[PDB]
């Protein structure tokens, strides 16, 4: 039982840390994504 | 009067008429000395009209002369169009002679009003195990098929044509389709063998045609089907008309291709700014008004295999039954590859399909959804670290997932097994027995492509 | 005055011309010095044109005049075993080409009423393709994969495998280094496959226009045999480079940009080319040849190649082109590096013609084995988490492993029809159910060698006549049984 | 009480008109004055006082207060509440009711998510019991 | 016949000439009373041309007179440029006086035709036995040096420069713009004192220089390398040449700067450029013609996780070989610091190099992979916990990783030995013998810095 | 010895000027030319030789060598050194000093991470002791 505790505890901790890093990546992509479309849209405004 | 071409770019041609003769919008123009004709799209002022060529551009130069017909593109309609194949402008391509008809209708027309609108009341039976259970059809309704490339849209549409449109009283079906010329030609010959051709009309346009042709092909099929819907003989009031369209996306693609050249800013994901209105003006004409009933089946293409694209997202609101095909299930070996979830029908109501059917459908969907959320835990935790009820749910969900697959009559060439056709009551009884907990000992292998339950019981012996 | 004009702008291969009132779309124009160009847009006061050749010798004010003819390319049976550029001019220095006929480069495909269903097989030499993704005369398959995954090898093997079939082949190279083209030609000549092949080269040094009109000229060259009751085959080594060249040439012509830069009509560009590969009915043949040949049907098989970026099957061109062809042969880098040399992904790769493009023995022996692998993939992916397995799951897993390891083949090693039939029969009958998971390639290699040494008339009859009878089936079963004992691996 | 079935389609139509009129583009091609579009509409749902009603009617009605309640509806793609228009309209209203797709399939028919749904007025808008 | 500047924006200078004479594309123009010179990128009509300034841009105003040379920019080429440093226009900057060469070549030229290509794929043999067996080069191929700032990346360049001239009698050219890091002595000083200056020509540019100078540096080198290759000996054979066009800057520009070596600009010229024609032409000029070959070596800086397959592939796509420098290997006292696992080449194919070499390779890499996987277990405990047939693997891996060391001639100032030039066949023999296990009884450290295996045996015997 | 307090704010100002000059934005956060902006400045820091000093001073000073040391400072968002601007500057410098915030909060006042920071010139700069 005690051993399971420790093992399970570790998992939870790891999961928590994992989430954090993913969040960071997500935010980056989000910002990056937006910028791209704007540029393309601006290109359309110059297409005429 | 006569206009003169002043500028051509790709398929977009502008023509400068005199001040008093400027043709109106959508009017058809004939180019003298050539088989090409033009249609108006914009009025850029100063007697100049932007137009799209309805045909191929060969040997066209600036300074040529054009004559105005002062009317939209008209097509022949009537009983003499039955058993014939025609192009977009209504000319035969079957090498069987000219169509002997004098009744003609304009391609462009307004949608029916709110006052003339009807209500679907009768169910339609197809013989598909998954369609009849989780997505019932209705006579005079609307059905849509959503999938990415190579998932089985064409096979399902052909099976639907075979099941219901093969033999019914005066169905006067109609088939406005385009796609691959190999699948075409195979179809015209397949029907000519059955003799169904004397009660079908086919409008066909290849996918190598200029963007002018691919933009107006559907508006011809709709025009020909409306005449069958509205015509009445001695109070006969016509007969149920069936419509099958396989080229809806090509319409949006042609619109996108010509939008930039016509001088319009881009919107969203490289899409035209007027997507929703262009879809609406088309999908509001495919309807069953009080004077007649039209049952239509459409094929909808999903780019990049994501349903959030602006093209398939706008279409969901225009259908009564939507069947969504999933790439994962298709790659899993199961066909027809229909997603039990994300597949709904407005007729799935306890006051329409009864009480037992509604409960069976709800229970099946609940079991599948519950099994869907357990995949991450099994990925992280061992399979033994689950509740017994969860294990039962997983096993029953796997059996049910295999159970939605049946062999088709049309796809015999791919596999060799003969087709099957299961009645609704057999499906209801089989699913009721499965959810009850009987059929548990039977291995999940015996549920693949096996029609009704009794064949499952028989196949349990072998494998 | 109506036929001559002056250049007003030269930049990056695009030339703007004043005058030329009576100029057609796609018409050829001649420049001083023997340089030809084509007109692609005719605005109110100017004509935009692209130069076919080196444009660095052109200057503002130089005169130009319209020829009055559409672009044409020489075509005939004398172009076999020859290497030419996009205009058909020889570049291997073996002497001038005795051209007898010239054919237009841009033309429309035959109508739906003039075509016929495909029912004759085209052999590639790969077990995984001849059994799971059949190819027939007149079907346009597609090869899609990431960079350095083995796309070019399969096309060359397909070209080589037609030594005895009597069908001609054409190879088009776009945007490739000259060294690779030279190596390809050397390999083609080494194996003797150059006796019935033409090569069209548009390398990276050549202008953008040469990389944009190469497939059309190649298809025009290949249509000569299609229109005359014979079978042909054409391979475009890369169409993505054509898309890039078209995007550049259109952007330089002042045309509005679209999604991912590509302007409109890219789908039209790739569809008006692939729609010309079809099987045509006899009556069209007699009508075209005016009765010289009767009772003959032509064909034209195409194998375009598309490369993806980091396995992206969701971009503009990869999605646009998939919806045009009749099937896809999909290649993984994950399987290429794993060890599976013919890294073909079952389940995601389909053939729409199906069993209608196979021999009788192959059609009936290899019945629905692609579905077995597709189901096996998921079953093996799921069974890792299962605590215990029923007997049915274990049998399916073992059969899937054996089938996956069976369909591995070495480059430049084609297999005959009889070899494929023997392997498929042995797999279906389960004669290797006891053979170890490893040492499978040794087993079937030795089996093929043994049936080639003995039972020779049976294999010759199988190769010449694709037939399966009780007496044809019995000998194959007896031979495998005889090979099962009294032999070593 | 007033109900708008989809403000998303109104936003799409406004974007189409603005793009066809050549107004300058922005994230998702939306014009600059798009937050103001919904702001000036949703701010008209208010409860006036008795003095306002007394003044408007010129003494015809006394001692009575009016009101107007709004229930706009918004559709999101794949649960992306971070899009431009959902974020624009969430910051304007006084609360949110979230309906989940997973809860609908799981059997919870009203499919209201409790945990991310809030009402700013709170318990002041209830009877005693 | 003289022009006047009318517009000066950024690097672009529109100049206008009379109708009769307009300079052709790539012609060189001289501005009166100022050091600057211009190159004609494109024509715009009305006697107006667009140009990029090459010479120093100081006191440049609208309305200055410009004359035309009616010829492309020509650079001096010969044997008198060896050991000299020059700017893009070929004027000396090392204060050593003029250049005795009187012959010049234009810098813009067409690529060799299809008939001038090589009969077969030959390999370039260098003195580094790590490269010659793990990632062999090819005559006319392209090589990319991936590594961090910890390794100077210059000792290997010097060693290659010395080795090509020592073995195949081939001179080399180095063209660079700016220095990313200056921690080591400057390259000119590092060569001058290594005695390799006589065999190399140098072209240099500064960031703080007209933008035109930063571009066109590679063209000036390629011309010199081409002149060096074609010149023939009394027998009539040509010479092999190495072009060290080091990557000028990081992927911020590299993505569009490494393409400058092929003809694309890193956002240097805002107004319309004409480098699409330059693409391919600048890339198809580094080939193995029948007379001789020109092999290009290009460095690259990668921070992390942006090399080989996970790299953006903007540069990795066209590279025929990649040599990866590992900081950990350098910190372990191994030189040169080239990691065998990460380094890859397209010439490691049985058809092009041979089945013997190919089977000799991919066997040592297997040992490296096994040792890497067992490192943690070796870290956990020593050979005592280790079982049989893995201790031998560990010993062989250590022996080969120590045998990868080799003395360099460039370090003769600090080396008693004059360095070694091991033939490829000797390396193959030694590696095959060591893989056979015969040399297992040879004591360790005898493979360290002893170069060839034959020398290793003597070292083992003496100690 | 020159110390630039923050070159990132200089990058922001340059981006503002470029965008106000109606130059295309591009697919990156900052324009590409920003790279040159941080190179032309950072190239000018070098040590000249004794001969250059005498040539420049016309013989007024002999037997001496000039010098110029630069210490630019760059700020990162949430410890991201992979961003456009931080990546450019790292590639064109002779050494880096990494200051972590976790060490700063956790008691350690001068938070110089020695695991990542490096000078790349050792011994030659330092005195004999
Ligand atoms: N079936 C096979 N068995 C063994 N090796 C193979 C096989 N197919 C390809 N290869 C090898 O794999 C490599 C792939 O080369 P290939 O020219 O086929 O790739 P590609 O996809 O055309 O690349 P590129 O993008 O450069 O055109 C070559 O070294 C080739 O010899
Ligand atoms: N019931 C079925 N049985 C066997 N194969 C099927 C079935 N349904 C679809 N397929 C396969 O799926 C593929 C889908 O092809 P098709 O429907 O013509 O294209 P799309 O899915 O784009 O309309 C076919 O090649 C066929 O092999
Ligand atoms: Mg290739």
């Amino acid at each position: 039982q005690s051993a399971r505790m420790v093992a399970m505890k570790a998992a939870t901790d790891n999961a928590g840390q994992l989430i954090k890093d993913l969040q960071l990546i997500y935010n980056k992509l989000r910002q990056a994504a937006i910028t791209q479309e704007i540029s393309e849209i601006v290109g359309g405004a110059a297409a005429v | 009067s006569s206009g003169r071409i002043i500028q051509i770019i790709g398929a977009v041609i502008d023509v400068e008429f005199e001040r008093t003769s400027v043709p109106k919008i959508y009017d058809a123009l004939q180019v003298d000395g050539t088989e090409t004709t033009l249609e108006v799209q914009q009025q850029l002022g100063d007697g100049v009209v932007r137009t799209i060529a309805m045909g191929s551009t060969e040997g066209l130069k600036r300074g040529l002369t054009v004559t105005s017909t002062n009317a939209p593109i008209s097509v022949p309609v009537g009983t003499a169009t039955l058993g014939r194949i025609m192009d977009v402008l209504g000319r035969p391509i079957d090498e069987a002679g000219p169509v002997a008809t004098e009744e003609r209708l304009p391609i462009h027309r307004q949608a029916p009003s709110y006052a003339e609108q009807a209500a679907s009341t009768d169910l339609l039976e197809t013989g598909i195990k998954v369609i009849d259970l989780l997505c019932p059809f209705a006579k005079g309704g609307k059905v849509g098929l959503f999938g990415g490339a190579g998932v089985g849209k064409t096979v399902n549409m052909m099976e639907l044509i075979n099941n219901i449109a093969k033999a019914h009283s005066g169905l006067s079906v109609f088939a406005g389709v385009g796609e691959r010329t190999r699948e075409g030609n195979d179809f015209y010959h397949e029907m000519k063998d059955s003799n169904v051709l004397d009660k079908v009309a086919m409008v066909y346009g290849q996918m190598n045609e200029p963007p002018g042709n691919r933009l107006r092909v559907a508006l011809t099929g709709l025009t020909m089907a409306e005449y069958f819907r509205d015509e009445k003989d001695e109070n006969g009031k016509g007969r149920d008309v069936l419509l099958f369209v396989d080229n809806i996306y090509r319409y949006t693609l042609a619109g996108t291709e010509v939008s930039a050249l016509l001088g319009r800013m881009p919107s969203a994901v490289g899409y035209q700014p007027t997507l929703a209105e262009e879809m609406g003006v088309l999908q509001e004409r495919i309807t069953s008004t009080k004077s007649g009933s039209i049952t239509s089946i459409q094929a909808v293409y999903v780019p990049a295999d994501d349903l959030t694209d602006p093209s398939p997202a706008t279409t969901f609101a225009h259908l009564d039954a939507t069947v969504v095909l999933s790439r994962d299930i298709a790659s899993s070996g199961i066909y027809p590859a229909i997603d039990p979830l994300d597949s709904t029908s407005r007729q799935l109501d306890p006051l329409v399909v009864g009480q037992e059917h509604y409960e069976i459908a709800r229970a099946v969907q609940n079991v599948l959804q519950r099994y869907k959320e357990l995949k991450d835990i099994i990925a992280i935790l061992g399979m033994d670290e689950l509740a017994e009820e969860d294990k039962l749910v997983v096993y029953r969900a796997r059996k049910i997932q295999r159970f939605f697959s049946q062999p088709f009559h049309v796809a015999e060439v791919f596999t060799g097994a003969p087709g099957k056709l299961v009645p609704l009551k057999e499906t209801i009884r089989g699913f009721k027995g499965l959810l009850a907990g009987e059929y548990d000992h039977i291995p999940e292998q015996a549920f693949y492509m096996v029609g009704g339950i009794d064949e499952v019981i028989a196949k349990a012996e072998k494998l | 005055a109506k036929n001559e004009g002056t250049i007003v702008m030269v930049s990056d291969g695009i030339v703007r011309i004043h005058g030329l009132a009576d100029a057609m779309y796609g018409e050829m124009i001649e420049f001083d010095g023997g340089l030809f160009g084509m007109a692609l847009n005719l605005e109110q006061d100017s004509v935009g044109a692209v130069v076919l050749g080196n444009y660095l010798s052109l200057q503002e004010g130089q005169k130009a005049r319209c020829t009055g003819r559409v672009l044409e390319v020489p075509v005939g049976p004398e172009l076999l075993g020859r290497v030419v550029d996009a205009l058909g001019n020889p570049i291997d220095g073996k002497g001038p080409i005795d051209a007898k006929l010239t054919d237009a480069v841009e033309k429309v495909a035959p109508g739906v009423i003039w075509r016929q269903s495909v029912d004759q097989p085209v052999q590639t030499g790969y077990k995984s393709v001849d059994t799971m993704i059949p190819v027939g005369r007149g079907q346009r398959e597609l090869i899609i994969g990431d960079r350095q995954t083995g796309k070019t090898a399969m096309a060359i093997d397909a070209i080589i495998a037609q030594k005895n079939s009597g069908i001609k082949c054409v190879y088009v190279a776009i945007g490739q280094k000259q060294s690779t083209i030279a190596n390809v030609v050397r390999k083609l000549e080494e194996t003797g496959a150059m006796a019935y092949t033409t090569v069209v080269a548009a390398a990276a040094a050549d202008p953008a226009a040469m990389q944009y009109l190469a497939p059309y000229s190649g298809c025009t060259m290949g249509e000569y045999f299609r229109d005359r009751g014979e079978d042909a085959l054409i391979i475009y080594d890369d169409l993505s480079k054509q898309a890039v060249a078209y995007r550049q040439i259109s952007l330089l012509l002042r045309r509005p940009p679209g999604r991912e830069a590509y302007p409109g009509d890219v789908f039209y560009l790739h569809s008006r080319l692939l729609e010309r590969a079809s099987r045509v009915s006899a009556e069209y043949v007699e009508k075209f040849t005016n009765g010289a040949v009767t009772g003959k049907t032509g064909s034209l098989t195409a194998l375009p190649i598309i490369e993806t970026q980091a396995g992206d099957v969701s971009a503009f061109v990869p999605t646009n082109v998939i919806s045009i062809t009749d099937g896809q042969i999909f290649l993984e880098t994950s399987l290429f590096n794993a060890g599976i040399r013919p890294a073909v992904n079952a389940g995601i790769s389909v053939s729409r013609v199906g069993g209608s493009a196979q021999t009788k023995i192959i059609k009936k022996l290899s019945g629905g084995i692609r579905t077995a692998l597709a189901q096996y993939r998921e079953l093996a992916a799921f069974a890792q988490f299962a605590s215990d397995l029923d007997e049915a799951t274990r049998k399916q897993l073992e059969h899937g492993q054996r089938v996956t390891e069976l369909m591995k083949q070495k480059q430049y090693a084609p297999y005959s029809i009889a070899d494929q039939a023997v392997s498929v029969y042995a797999s279906n009958e389960g004669y290797m159910a006891d053979v170890e998971v490893k040492k499978i390639v040794d087993f079937d290699a030795a089996l093929i060698a043994y049936f080639r040494s003995e039972y020779a008339p049976l294999m010759k009859q199988i190769d010449e006549t694709g037939d399966y009878n009780k007496d044809i089936e019995a000998a194959i079963k007896a031979g495998i049984e005889s090979f099962k004992a009294t032999q070593t691996y």
